[PDB]
């Protein structure tokens, strides 16, 4: 079927392989493909493609990128999705000086809780949330992409990948080293690009593990084993940690009202055990007047 | 939470649901020429090898034992091919499932040889191809960790006879094809229970999962059956894998007589 596509330009490169915008000669359809050279003589076809088709084949929601087709050659690999108009962070760095308003930032919450939440009902962890993952449309909807980090966990869950979040969007269970992590750990993230869509600056700008650490300590003060029970017993725990106290949320994110606050409270939470599910939170205060706005590109 | 019950309902449902999409053919090995069960047997008892060998999940086994058997559901396949095929899919699962699976070369050494890096990675190829890249199958160790958490205080022996009974299912295709994994799962289970405590299948899990004892019955005998002959089966390479302490050797447990069923 791969003669029926005109390349239309190329769009980027996301967690493996490019991604080019192209358009089908017979029915119109323009779509995004996704292009992996396999090879041969070598590991052959790689661990995050097939967990991305074989995951996404299952994830049919609204929220998240359809995967139409995939064409299968024996030197490379295509994948092909539904053609979005844009991702998250070129809409948030064309709006660093204007701002989302209020209405739409709820409402791509919303959207994207209701697809995490659908994805951790059928057993995935995303592991990547960031804003280059966020695709928006011009009808207001906003889609998870690229689950080639994204892997199919279980009941009770054992132990997984350690090298998986984008530094930013990592969760504090994941940096201190923790055996099990779980749904939590993409909650987080969201949590991050929520702060991410009011600020229009990324919440935890970390350079290093560490840096990423001290910033998440000196935003929501150092945990102890009050409000985080265990996390003195872990493995990448130090004592000698600085100290800092929590501040007020009301100087974290000014714009954002109480109910908003209350929300990135309950997703910042420290223990995992604690922070709410995307399944909760699509029932909080915060989004009784919700709508679904137009993003205008 | 490590035990996600915010979503711990749906999971299991949408499992219930994708363990019959995922079913093999009945009776494909009467369609098949040239294998038989028995080298079927073979070659499962071969990959529980490679997985002690490379210290592999048993999930991963599982995977490969289900796509092994979906694919020859719709392929028919000679002998001296039977283990690339059983080695392709032990790969594949591997990738799905393993943080650090075993590169191809592995692969193709524990073959002895026998076959290429090329034949491999083709084979590999072929096999996404006839599966349609449908590679999160539901397993029975996956319905089995979740029957744990119904535990009255839980016991490392249940647990490990269970997961026993459940990789000795994978052998015999005949009759275990029948049942689904989610049965298989909840007659070990209730096998473990019965021989260890004594305890019968918790209501819990009744009102989890809607299977009776009295539906289980059938997939009980069987197992039962392939318990009391397991000492004598062909393949052991199940027995002595769960001799070890990491499974505290339930492998040598007296099984019941009877079940008073
Ligand atoms: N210039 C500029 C900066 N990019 S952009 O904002 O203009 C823009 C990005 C993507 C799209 N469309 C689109 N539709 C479906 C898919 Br699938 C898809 N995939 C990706 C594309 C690029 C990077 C990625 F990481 C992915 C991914 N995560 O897979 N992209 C349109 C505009």
């Amino acid at each position: 079927s791969m003669e029926n596509f005109q390349k239309v330009e190329k769009i980027g490169e996301g967690t493996y392989g490019v991604v080019y915008k192209a358009r089908n000669k017979l029915t119109g359809e323009v779509v995004a493909l996704k292009k992996i050279r396999l090879d041969t003589e070598t590991e052959g076809v790689p661990s995050t493609a097939i967990r991305e088709i074989s995951l996404l084949k299952e994830l049919n929601h609204p929220n998240i990128v359809k995967l139409l087709d995939v064409i299968h050659t024996e030197n490379k690999l295509y994948l092909v999705f539904e053609f979005l108009h844009q991702d998250l962070k070129k809409f948030m760095d064309a709006s660093a000086l204007t701002g989302i308003p209020l209405p739409l930032i709820k409402s791509y919450l919303f959207q994207l809780l209701q697809g995490l939440a659908f994805c951790h009902s059928h057993r995935v962890l995303h592991r990547d949330l960031k804003p280059q993952n966020l695709l928006i449309n011009t009808e207001g909807a906003i889609k998870l992409a690229d689950f080639g980090l994204a892997r199919a966990f279980g009941v009770p869950v054992r132990t997984y990948t350690h090298e998986v979040v984008t530094l930013w969007y990592r969760a504090p269970e994941i940096l201190l080293g923790c055996k099990y992590y779980s749904t939590a750990v993409d909650i987080w993230s969201l949590g991050c690009i929520f702060a991410e869509m009011v600020t229009r600056r990324a919440l935890f700008p970390g350079d290093s593990e560490i840096d990423q650490l001290f910033r998440i300590f000196r935003t929501l003060g150092t945990p102890d084993e009050v409000v985080w029970p265990g996390v003195t017993s872990m493995p990448d725990y130090k004592p000698s940690f600085p100290k800092w106290a929590r501040q007020d949320f009301s100087k974290v994110v000014p714009p954002l009202d109480e109910d908003g606050r209350s929300l990135l409270s309950q997703m910042l939470h420290y223990d995992p055990n604690k922070r709410i599910s995307a399944k909760a939170a699509l029932a909080h205060p915060f989004f009784q007047d919700v709508t679904k706005p137009v993003p205008h590109l | 939470v490590n035990e996600v019950p915010d979503y711990h309902e749906d999971i299991h449902t949408y499992l219930r649901e994708m363990e019959v999409k995922c079913k093999p053919k009945v009776g494909y090995m009467k369609k098949q020429p040239d294998i038989t069960n028995s080298m079927r047997a073979i070659l499962v008892d071969w990959l529980v090898e490679v997985g002690e060998e490379y210290k592999l999940q048993n999930e991963t086994l599982h995977l490969a034992v289900n796509y092994i058997d979906r694919f020859l559901s719709s392929m028919s396949v000679l002998r001296g091919k039977l283990q690339l095929v059983g080695t392709a899919a032990m790969l594949l699962a591997s990738k799905f499932e393993e943080i650090y699976p075993p590169e191809v070369a592995e692969f193709v050494y524990i073959t002895d040889d026998t076959y290429t890096k090329k034949q491999v990675l083709r084979m590999e190829h072929l096999v996404l191809k006839v599966l349609t890249f449908d590679l999160a199958a539901p397993t029975v160790n996956q319905f089995l960790t979740q029957y744990f958490l119904h535990q009255q205080p839980a016991n490392c022996k249940v647990e490990s006879l269970a997961m026993f009974l459940g990789e000795l299912s994978l052998i015999d295709a005949d009759p275990y094809l029948k049942y689904l994994p989610s049965v298989i799962a909840g007659a070990a289970f209730h096998l473990a229970l019965y021989t260890v405590t004594g305890q019968s299948w918790p209501e819990s899990l009744i009102r989890k999962t809607g299977y009776t004892l009295e539906s289980l019955k059938p997939c009980l005998m069987d197992l039962h059956q392939t318990y009391l002959k397991a000492p004598q089966h062909a393949q052991q390479s199940i027995r002595e894998k769960y001799k070890n302490s990491k499974y505290h050797g339930v492998s040598l447990l007296n099984p019941p007589e009877t079940l008073n069923l």
